[PDB]
RNA sequence: UAGUUGGGCACUCUAGCGAGACUGCCGGUGACAAACCGGAGGAAGGUGGGGAUGACGUCAAAUCAUCAUGCCCCUUAUGACCUGGGCUACACACGUGCUACAAUGGGAAGUACAACGAGUCGCUAGACCGCGAGGUCAUGCAAAUCUCUUAAAGCUUCUCUCAGUUCGGAUUGCAGGCUGCAACUCGCCUGCAUGAAGCCGGAAUCGCUAGUAAUCGCGGAUCAGCACGCCGCGGUGAAUACGUUC
């Protein structure tokens, strides 16, 4: 059912609080980043592949 | 609660039916899916059949009842102990 | 246990992003683009031995530097098939894309070409051992200071799968100097997924 | 003229402010800085597996260093050379 | 710990009565790391000891921690099959700790409505050899003795 | 002549400045005693005089920010040796050998992931 | 007492009246601030004009079993409705939305180990 | 009136380049070493403190529900659209936390010191209304420039006086605020009303060796609305380590 719902969420939203986001890499609706529009596990994976401009491992 | 300003909610839908019953001798069940629906006083009088998920059980209007929400008055889900 | 991807960790210590540009109320936007342009620029060049793309942006241009080993085959005859693919990337995003090819000297020194030579071989019906055997070989007189290889799953089409792995010279993976280039490619076969995966250590930085 | 650069990278940063810098110089408007500012830190975590797993985390840092040039007495001829020295996407330029 | 003994760490005299026993009963009696509040009621019942007792609060204090702190504990040892407690000489950190330690907690018990109070009369109390902390260390002291048997241990 | 130093402790940094007088310190416009109510750091503060015998002959100057009291009663300590150091060098044995001139270091551990504090873990159970 | 309630004598006079069943320390305050009595003196002490002027007040307020039967009058009306929230009275359940696979000991009473 | 204005960057700060800590030097032990003990200097001495970094492997551990995927099954249905409902149930059992059981405290008043991070239709100054939640007008700010944001413990006065209380803040009635089409199922928050259990906790059990524990606030990610959770930050700040028998 995960294409039908990736497309029911790109299509516009009866109502405000009913749009939701998901990640458009892989359409997971949870923990989806604002910043990135990606899910933390694709988000995680792109970042180590170094294709997320400015982010790198954090350290301190 | 509920903002004043922005005045008590009920349901097109549902508010529209009950006006065209409004001068009705003998009030008609009326099938709403609309929880939401605040009861009002023009509602007294009539049987509601408000659904709960699983079909639309009938609920009498009276005076006391109005002023809440529709759907309380229909219990969802039953239990009848252990 | 698990480990770091060689990679992300040393994003930023000595590997740099491979998106180059700098942006703050279209990250969004843009990123999705690179992501869309990077899966268009795959499954059209997957023939290619594409590698690396590198993106640039600059106001509503976009320059492209794709590295591989084919760079004639990538172009084509007088420009024509990299100039098909600049058409077909503008109607992709609406945008100026600029591309630029880059001649992969010593292949045999890139992670993600070695692998994915590797999983088309496996597709091929090659004894995985002999396989990686050769890549090392090829590596190793490329002249890596060290290779180390793996490929996992229903090996032979066997029941219970496993993993086989190569290396030889040295790989340090904890040492962040070192300049170790890491890819996997998975491998496709009658019996599901092989993944391949392939570390390459050159002279450290 | 007031100038406003971000980069990701330190490094290219004070090389697009050295340009700067010496081509306003040499076109002979005085200037002022390189200033440095803060660096701006975003940091995001996520659960380092695909899966319950809740305690082992990863963590990620988003660094964004920036300079500040202020260029007096600024010449006819500055404006243009500013315009036409374009430095990589890596950097940010803002003017005034 | 397995590897040795460890570096002990020092704490500075007392700001108004200049001496580390004052500065080590207000930790004691401090909690959450509300020093303020801690120093606070040491001063204010060093006042009523003064008040109650002309003589130095500094001097009644020590003549408490005297009669509180013990000599000779019992720690426990097994055995074989077999686990009983064995008398041991206090070295004297521990000593000043647990004279401080008894002091606080049975004054804690008291039934004075005021911490500083409650310390107060413990205080004077230990001085003259009597309360909750001289009967901590009677107990000890007369638990060395029974099982003094296993002293050679 | 006013002889100036800094001093740091946690996240409060003070900018010293030592004029000669009567052992008066006013830190940020204000008196010891009214900006830090509490003797015991009050005290810390003044060590450096004591230990170099300079007790009373030097007023202070501090402008200090950041940190609660403690930590800046602390910078301001350190503030102090720094310019008895700049009044005389000589001073330096003994404020060395006091430790007034080691920068204390000890900062806030950060939190750690998956842990409630810097240490602290969450409860545990076997079964 | 003031409405038939012996309030406490020594305590002040604030608290004593909270001790008053439908007022709490904010209405206190209130009909102390009407009636020009300090809060401080303590109820043994305040004169019987005072008691007077402080009773003229609560009788203008509306207390102990006014108050109770309004508000098992409200409660009775919920259930005689048979509202969900009269079924939530009916069974002795939290009524305001709590869970109630764990907690609700409040409303349902002690814990019965079975 | 204001570091305001003029003026200067000296100091702090900011962020680049650097220097520094390397058992580097002295003494002692040592098998001529390794190394160990101490000293000097120095801000830091022996890895200075913390993070990232997780070897070959182990548990057919977890994940076919992020994703991908061999094979098997459905194909007017295990596929798809809409409304409503549930995941929030509730005799009980368990884990993890939040608040408490009070005077090292609660209440009233005064007064002082942080850091991490967020903000465009968002942070929102100031002002008007409102007891409050907030409403109205309206300002600056895409931000070391304005705002969120005068942090809480703290310290200094007044009150309470050992009371299941002026502790407690559960439960419940009423009346409001917001967000949203919508707050009943089923949100948060506020005022009035009420004041539950709870008087320091059986067997057993958890964390921690220092800026740690303990304790106090602050930011943020998700996010129309919604945290006692999670990530991070800063304030105050201990006790103890005898020792390896269990
Ligand atoms: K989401
Ligand atoms: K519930
Ligand atoms: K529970
Ligand atoms: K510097
Ligand atoms: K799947
Ligand atoms: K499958
Ligand atoms: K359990
Ligand atoms: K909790
Ligand atoms: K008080
Ligand atoms: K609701
Ligand atoms: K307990
Ligand atoms: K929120
Ligand atoms: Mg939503
Ligand atoms: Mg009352
Ligand atoms: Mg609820
Ligand atoms: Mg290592
Ligand atoms: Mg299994
Ligand atoms: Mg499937
Ligand atoms: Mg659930
Ligand atoms: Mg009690
Ligand atoms: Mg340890
Ligand atoms: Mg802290
Ligand atoms: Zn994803």
């Amino acid at each position: 059912a995960k294409k039908s719902m990736i497309a029911k969420n790109k299509r516009p939203a009866k109502h405000s609080t009913q749009a939701y986001t998901r990640c458009e890499r892989c359409g997971r609706p949870h923990s989806v980043y604002r910043k990135f529009h990606l899910c933390r596990i694709c988000f995680r994976e792109l970042a180590y592949k170094g294709q997320i401009p400015g982010v790198k491992k954090a350290s301190w | 609660g509920r903002s004043l300003k922005k005045g008590p909610f009920v349901d097109d839908h549902l508010m529209k039916k009950v006006e065209a019953q409004q001068g009705a001798e003998k009030k008609k069940v009326i099938k709403t899916w609309s929880r939401r629906s605040t009861i009002f006083p023009s509602f007294v009088g009539f049987t509601i059949a408000v659904y709960d998920g699983r079909k639309h059980v009938p609920v009498y209007i009276q005076e006391d009842m109005v002023g809440h929400k529709l759907g309380e008055f229909a219990p969802t889900r039953t239990y009848r102990g252990h | 246990g698990q480990k770091v991807h060689p990679i992300g960790m040393r994003v930023g210590i000595i590997r740099d992003w491979d998106a180059k540009w700098y942006a703050e109320k279209e990250y969004a936007e843009f990123l999705h683009e690179d992501l869309r342009i990077r899966k268009f620029i795959a499954t059209k060049l997957a023939d290619a031995a594409v590698s690396t793309i590198e993106i640039e942006r600059a106001a509503n241009r976009v320059n492209i530097s794709i590295h591989t080993a084919k760079p004639g085959m990538v172009i084509g005859k007088g420009g024509s098939e990299v100039e098909n693919l600049r058409k077909e990337l503008n109607k992709l995003t609406g945008k100026r894309v600029h591309i630029n090819i880059v001649e992969i000297k010593k292949p045999d020194l890139d992670a993600k070409l070695v692998g994915e030579g590797i999983a088309r071989q496996l597709e091929n019906r090659v004894a995985f051992r002999r396989a990686q055997k050769q890549a090392i070989q090829r590596a190793m007189r490329a002249g890596a200071k060290g290779i180390k290889t793996q490929v996992s799953g229903r090996l032979n089409g066997a029941d219970i799968a496993r993993s086989e792995g190569y290396s030889e010279g040295t790989v340090p993976l904890h040492t962040l100097r070192a300049d170790i280039d890491y890819a996997w490619e998975e491998a496709d076969t009658t019996y599901g997924k092989l993944g391949v995966k392939v570390w390459i250590y050159r002279g450290e930085i | 003229i007031r100038i406003r650069l971000k980069a990701y990278e330190h490094r290219i940063l004070d090389q697009s402010a050295d340009k700067i810098v010496e081509t306003a110089k040499r076109t002979g408007a005085d200037v002022s800085g390189p200033i440095p500012l803060p660096t701006e830190r975003s940091l995001y975590t996520v659960i380092r597996a695909t899966h319950k797993y809740k305690d082992s985390r990863e963590q990620f840092e988003m660094r964004t260093h920036k300079r500040l040039i202020d260029i007096v007495n600024p010449t006819p001829k500055t404006v243009d050379a500013l315009m036409k020295l374009d430095l990589p996407s890596g950097v940010n330029i803002e003017i005034k | 710990p397995r590897k040795g003994p460890v570096a002990k760490r020092d704490v500075l005299p007392d700001p108004i009565y200049n001496s580390k026993l004052v500065t080590r009963l207000i930790n004691r009696v401090m909690v959450d790391g509300k020093r303020g509040i801690a120093a606070n009621i040491i001063y204010n019942s060093f006042d009523i000891i003064k008040e109650s007792t002309g003589n130095d609060p500094l001097e009644v204090f020590e003549q408490a921690m005297k009669n509180v702190m013990p000599v000779l504990e019992v720690k426990a040892r097994r055995v074989g099959g077999s686990n009983y407690q064995v008398p041991v000489e206090v070295r004297p950190e521990r000593r000043t700790t647990l004279g401080l330690r008894w002091v606080v907690n049975y004054a804690r018990l008291r039934g004075e409505h005021t911490m500083e109070e409650r310390l107060a009369k413990e205080i004077m109390d230990a001085a003259n050899n009597t309360g909750a902390s001289v009967k901590k260390r009677e107990d000890t002291h007369k638990m060395a003795d029974a099982n003094r048997a296993f002293a050679h241990y | 002549v006013q002889y100036s130093g800094t001093g740091r402790r946690k996240n409060a940094v003070a900018r010293v400045r030592l004029v000669p007088g009567t052992g008066k310190i006013t830190v940020n416009k204000k008196d010891v005693e009214e900006y830090i109510p509490h003797a015991d750091l009050r005290e810390v503060i003044n060590q450096p005089f004591g230990v170099t015998e300079t007790k009373g002959a030097y007023d202070v100057i501090v402008n200090v920010n950041g940190g609660g009291y403690a930590g800046q009663s602390g910078a301001i300590r350190h503030g102090i040796a720094r310019a008895l150091l700049q009044v005389d060098p000589d001073f330096r044995s003994a404020l060395k050998r006091a430790g007034l001139l080691t920068r204390d270091a000890r900062m806030v551990e950060r939190k750690k992931p998956g842990l409630k504090k810097a240490r602290k873990a969450s409860q545990f159970s076997k079964r | 007492r003031i409405a038939g309630v012996d309030i406490p004598r020594d305590k002040r006079v604030v608290v004593s009246l909270t001790y008053i069943y439908g007022i709490g320390n904010t209405t206190a305050k209130k009909v102390l601030a009407n009636v020009g009595v300090s809060e401080d003196v303590r109820v043994r002490d305040l004169t019987n004009e005072q008691t007077d002027a402080i009773r003229a007040e609560i009788d203008k307020l509306k207390v102990e079993g006014d108050l109770r039967r309004e508000v098992n009058l409200n409660i009775k009306r919920l259930m005689e409705i048979g509202s969900y929230r009269g079924i939530r009275h009916r069974r002795g359940l939290p009524t305001r939305g709590q869970n109630t696979k764990n907690n609700a000991r409040t409303r349902k009473g002690p814990t019965k180990t079975v």
